[PDB]
């Protein structure tokens, strides 16, 4: 014989103060016990399990499942209750690859390494508290009791073990051979390269003989899995790939569970289909989580899902990553907190897609919308591909120089171009630093009862300009804005505000285009309209002229 | 060449903190690192029992062009036991701040040389990750002392105290403080003379070493000179109602922390609904309190007092044209220290970048002062600094911060 390497056991703990299972074997009938005894029989030549002593306290239940349209059962050993006891293991499968950054390939082979499975020990220590009992006929004498030698399917550790005894046999083949890549999954290993056909079969062999060297066989009958590849909800093919079909049903009525599948089959098209939308079908989803319950479908819902399906109607691919060339990023609002990107490397053809949407918040404006799908974009870049993209971005250059240089946060967006295609993120306002020579000056001030809701809200002017309106179901907050809004509707086109609302100051100062609150929204068309506006914070209640004579008007 | 036992405090378990995404220079720079510290014996590969992960990174310590390794030990520093065994804590240098020069040197080198308890390792635990995470992440753990942590000054302490003994005997009057990795050094000597000490030092654990990629650098301060931002008024021969509008807010938010302060006059002034930008005659009653506020304001504020057993909390405000303001504190309205920079190294168009630069000499002068860092209250959103700021770090030590989503009041008057 050829003396083999053998594969070093991961040392497996129990979690701190936990026992081994000591689960009660369900009774089974004389026909699966037949059944499991033989193929226990078959496992024990085998080398996967051995018979154990009467000393081991130790028990998991066993069951027999036929294995459908067919007389044949089969073993399903039930471990939840050792996965439980069981320590957490390194899990190296939570990252998955990207398709968008794989780089193309001219040959891809399989090789299945089922058998290599059974090659991992399993730690000597640990293999006790794995112990089961077939049942024996008409429970007459003790059952037989066995034990796992190897990784057993359904434990918790048998995945990670299993990977990381693979990829450390694997290791020095890719180390001294960068020509090829390997991936495993399940239990095949992928090898791709751009190696002439011959070349590319001789290192399949070479990778056979490197996997001989611990006793692993691989199958001679070469795989019948052959580009192109169903893998993670996508198709691999050497040179291009995409999202598995997306079908979207037809439907007379929807409920919340068909809607939450509409949006999950459109948020993983998104991926390579440009521009899929899912904000209006979201918005029904809000709240409620009754999943039997029909909602009517919105008119902006329709025509949504419409759109979608448009976009659907035929086939997109992505290509794969050239390592030589750069990143481009685009992006492009899309309206209602939505963003949509692509990012290429040659012109019109997509390496990916993407959206972005709007988090939730009271105000928000476009800038910094934008500057949250920057931040998104690059973070899933540096995933995929290690390296930002040079963005493309709808907005012009002396608007984002305005922008940050104004704003009271840091803010910054990495190396970027403007492209000039509307809509363009844009200023709507920009308020003034210093007090408008000319321009009236406003006091504003509104005061509301927290019992009756009845408030008031005005403003007094230097030019002796009035105004005080009565107030119903109202705040103190609210009628702060209410009365800013008012100095805004009666003043010319450029005024200094006086307000004493911390409020409403930091929401002006935090720059909103767009707010939940109609009345933030009723303030930013007013100050859209102006050509001048200057905004000043005074302290309530210190006797400061304007100030304190519309705080008594309204407080009355 | 013994190690010493370490524990996690009570019922806590091991640090499992998610790597972050690294760029391709990054990852390629710590997978020579991490080859050339495993065949030194510094760093192990380790298995899938070990579930324990802390981040890690690289960066380029300030002027120069070699990569440092840096791991993120802030959430196995939290969890691991404090040093008190031989002693219950080296009582912080009251001197340092005032010596003349300081300069810091990375000795954290010196702590590879010191084996690490074997059954602490596990919880040392990093992952090199690899792009698209097309091949499994490179797993390690330490065999020595590492970089970062906060166990490895304490137990390297009783080592580096002898190393330096010959040293400090020679030179009794510099103050040598050790955080983290890092030694700071601090003379009152001519800077020609300071750098020569500081080469004399240098050799001493080169002499023991007998090499360290990062001993030779040198980042040089003087806080005898560092400044701080007490409270000023305007002096104006001409008041416009905005002025003194914007003078009695300042000396509002003033009074929270200086008593006597007083408005009533100054407000008298604006008695009416005047225009803005109209210009206001200062009456004698209010220049009169106007002199009393300033005379106030020269005198310290009430109360104040550092508790080494409370954080230190940072603020920061932009202020424009690469302008930072920043105040040191415990309780709300009793500064330790304030501040402002102006001095932005090549950020004159990033915000990010000038605010991570700052972040950094705050934490150098909380360092130096007090001997721990501050929390930071950061003027930015967390996404934003999430993307950027480890493009922009240059310190071996990484403080805590949480982020200020709505714009403070009180920028105006630190302005
Ligand atoms: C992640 C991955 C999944 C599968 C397979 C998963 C499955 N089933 C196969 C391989 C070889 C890889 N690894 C890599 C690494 C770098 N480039 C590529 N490119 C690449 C892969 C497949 C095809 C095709 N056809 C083309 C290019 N694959
Ligand atoms: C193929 C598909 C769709 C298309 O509707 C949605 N999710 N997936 C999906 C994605 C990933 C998977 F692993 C399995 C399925
Ligand atoms: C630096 C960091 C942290 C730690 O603050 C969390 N995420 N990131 C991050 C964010 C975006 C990246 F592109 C890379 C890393
Ligand atoms: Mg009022």
């Amino acid at each position: 014989m050829v003396p083999i390497s053998p594969i070093e056991t991961v040392p497996v703990k129990l979690k701190p103060g936990m026992d081994g299972p000591k689960v009660k074997q369900w009774p089974l009938t004389e026909e699966k016990i037949k059944a499991l005894v033989e193929i226990c029989t078959e496992m024990e030549k085998e080398g996967k399990i051995s018979k154990i002593g009467p000393e081991n306290p130790y028990n998991t239940p066993v069951f027999a499942i036929k294995k459908k349209d067919s007389t044949k059962w089969r073993k399903l050993v039930d471990f939840r209750e050792l996965n439980k006891r069981t320590q957490d293991f390194w899990e190296v499968q939570l990252g998955i690859p990207h398709p968008a950054g794989l780089k193309k390939k001219k040959s891809v082979t399989v090789l299945d390494v089922g058998d290599a499975y059974f090659s991992v020990p399993l730690d000597e220590d640990f293999r006790k508290y794995t112990a089961f009992t077939i049942p024996s006929i008409n429970n007459e004498t003790p059952g037989i009791r066995y034990q796992y030698n190897v990784l057993p399917q359904g434990w918790k550790g048998s995945p990670a073990i299993f990977q990381s005894s693979m990829t450390k046999i694997l290791e020095p083949f890719a180390a001294q051979n960068p020509d090829i890549v390997i991936y495993q999954y399940m239990d095949d290993l992928y090898v791709g390269s751009d190696l002439e056909i011959g070349q590319h079969r001789t290192k399949i062999e070479e990778l056979r003989q490197h996997l001989l060297r611990w006793g692993l066989t691989t199958p001679d009958k070469k795989h019948q899995k052959e580009p192109p590849f169903l893998w993670m909800g996508y198709e691999l093919h050497p040179d291009k790939w995409t999202v598995q079909p997306i079908v979207l049903p037809e439907k007379d009525s929807w409920t919340v569970n068909d809607i939450q599948k509409l949006v999950g089959k459109l948020n993983w098209a998104s991926q390579i289909y440009p521009g899929i939308k899912v904000r209006q079908l979201s918005k029904l989803l809000r709240g409620t989580k009754a999943l039997t319950e029909v909602i009517p479908l919105t008119e902006e819902a329709e025509l949504e899902l419409a759109e979608n399906r448009e976009i659907l109607k035929e086939p997109v691919h992505g290509v794969y990553y050239d390592p030589s060339k750069d990143l481009i990023a685009e992006i492009q609002k899309q309206g209602q907190g939505q963003w949509t990107y692509q990012i290429y490397q040659e012109p019109f053809k997509n390496l990916k897609t993407g959206k972005y949407a709007r988090m939730r918040g009271a105000h928000t404006n476009d800038v910094k919308q934008l500057t949250e799908a920057v931040q998104k974009i690059t973070t899933e870049s540096i995933v995929i591909w290690g390296k930002t993209p040079k963005f493309k971005l709808p907005i012009q250059k002396e608007t984002w120089e305005t922008w940050w240089t104004e704003y009271w946060q840091a803010t910054w967006i990495p190396e970027w171009e403007f492209v000039n295609t509307p809509p363009l993120v844009k200023l709507w306002y920009q308020l003034e630093k210093e007090p408008i020579v000319g321009a009236e000056t406003f006091y504003v001030d509104g005061a509301a009862n927290r019992e009756t809701k009845l408030g008031k809200a005005g403003y007094v002017t230097n030019k002796g300009r009035q105004k005080v309106v009565p107030l119903t179901n109202t705040t103190n907050q609210k009628t702060e804005l209410q009365a800013i809004y008012l100095a805004l509707q009666d003043s010319g086109l450029e005024v200094n505000i006086v307000t004493d609302s911390q409020y409403a100051l930091g929401i002006i100062q935090a720059q909103p285009d767009k707010s939940e609150s109609e009345l933030v929204n009723q303030i930013i068309e007013q100050l859209i309209k102006k050509e001048k506006v200057y905004l000043a914070w005074v302290p309530a209640h210190k006797g400061i002229g304007g100030n304190e004579q519309v705080d008594k008007l309204v407080s009355a | 060449i013994e190690t010493v036992p370490v524990k996690l405090k009570p019922g806590m378990d091991g640090p499992k903190v998610k790597q972050w995404p690294l760029t391709e220079e990054k990852i390629k720079a710590l997978v020579e690192i991490c080859t050339e510290m495993e065949k030194e014996g510094k760093i192990s590969k380790i298995g899938p029992e070990n579930p324990y992960n802390t981040p890690v990174f690289a960066i380029k310590k300030k002027d120069s062009t070699k990569w440092r390794k840096l791991v993120d030990f802030r959430e196995l520093n939290k969890r691991t036991q404090d040093f008190w065994e031989v002693q219950l804590g080296i009582p912080h240098p009251a001197g340092l701040k005032k010596k003349k020069s300081v300069t810091v040197l990375d000795v954290g080198d010196a702590y590879f040389s010191v084996p690490l308890d074997e059954d602490f390792r596990k919880y040392t635990a990093f992952t090199i990750p690899s792009i698209n995470n097309e091949t499994p992440g490179i797993r390690y753990q330490y065999n020595v002392l590492p970089q970062g942590w906060k166990g490895s000054p304490a137990i390297f302490q009783s080592s580096m105290t002898k190393i330096l003994e010959p040293f400090k005997k020679q030179n009794p009057d510099i103050v040598i403080y050790q955080y983290m990795d890092d030694l700071y050094v601090g003379s009152d000597l001519e800077i020609g003379q300071h750098r020569t000490k500081i080469e004399e030092l240098r050799q001493h654990l080169l002499r023991w070493g007998l090499e360290p990629p990062f001993l030779w650098m040198g980042y040089e301060l003087h806080p005898d000179k560092w400044t701080v931002q007490p409270i000023v008024l305007p002096e104006k021969d001409s008041w416009t109602v905005n002025d003194i509008q914007k003078l009695v807010g300042k000396l509002n938010w003033a009074s929270q922390i200086y008593p006597g302060i007083k408005v009533r006059q100054l407000s008298k002034l604006l008695r009416g609904t005047k225009a803005l930008t109209e210009v206001i005659p200062l009456t004698e009653e209010a220049e009169l309190e106007l002199a009393e506020n300033r005379e106030i304001l020269k005198e310290p504020v009430h109360g104040v007092y550092y508790d080494p057993s409370k954080d230190l909390i940072a603020e920061i405000q932009k202020q424009g044209q690469g302008q930072w303001t920043y105040q040191i504190y415990q309780e709300p309205f009793k500064n330790l220290k304030t501040g402002k920079y102006a001095r932005m190294r090549g950020a004159h168009t990033n915000d990010v970048k000038q605010l991570t630069e700052a972040v950094q000499k705050i934490t150098t002068e909380s360092i130096v002062i007090w001997g721990k860092t501050p929390k930071f209250k950061l003027p930015i959103q967390k996404e934003t600094w999430e993307t950027w700021w480890t493009e922009y770090w240059q310190a071996t030590w990484i403080p805590e911060w949480e982020f200020v989503n709505t714009p403070p009041l009180v920028k105006l008057w630190y302005q």
